[PDB]
């Protein structure tokens, strides 16, 4: 059935647009993963790295 | 995974499998998962000889 779109129509019929996001932890190496910056680097000073 | 480790060496003369010693490399990692069970290797047969 046609959406048949109204711009001068209020809510409900103005478009909007709706996005998934499939997440799956399949057999399978590091792929999609965010990690975090690395700091700045120290010397001569007994820190944990 | 599988990794291709991999050691060009054109030190060779010609020789059936002479005597010396090398060392291998890896280059990349893919899993797929089957009972393999059998292998071959196709030929590019349009240029035979
Ligand atoms: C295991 O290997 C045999 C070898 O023929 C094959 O028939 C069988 O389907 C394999 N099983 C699985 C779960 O891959």
């Amino acid at each position: 059935q046609s959406y048949g779109f109204r711009p001068t129509y209020g809510v409900g019929h103005q478009p909007y647009r709706v996005v998934v996001l499939s997440f799956e932890l399949l057999h399978a190496p590091a792929t999609v993963c965010g990690p975090k910056k690395s700091t700045n680097l120290v010397k001569n000073k007994c820190v944990n790295f | 995974y599988f990794k291709i480790y991999s050691k060009h060496t054109p030190v060779n003369l010609g020789r059936d499998l002479p005597q010396g010693f090398s060392a291998l490399e890896p280059l990349v990692d893919l899993p797929i998962g089957i009972n393999i069970t059998r292998f071959q290797t196709l030929l590019a047969l349009h240029r035979s000889y």
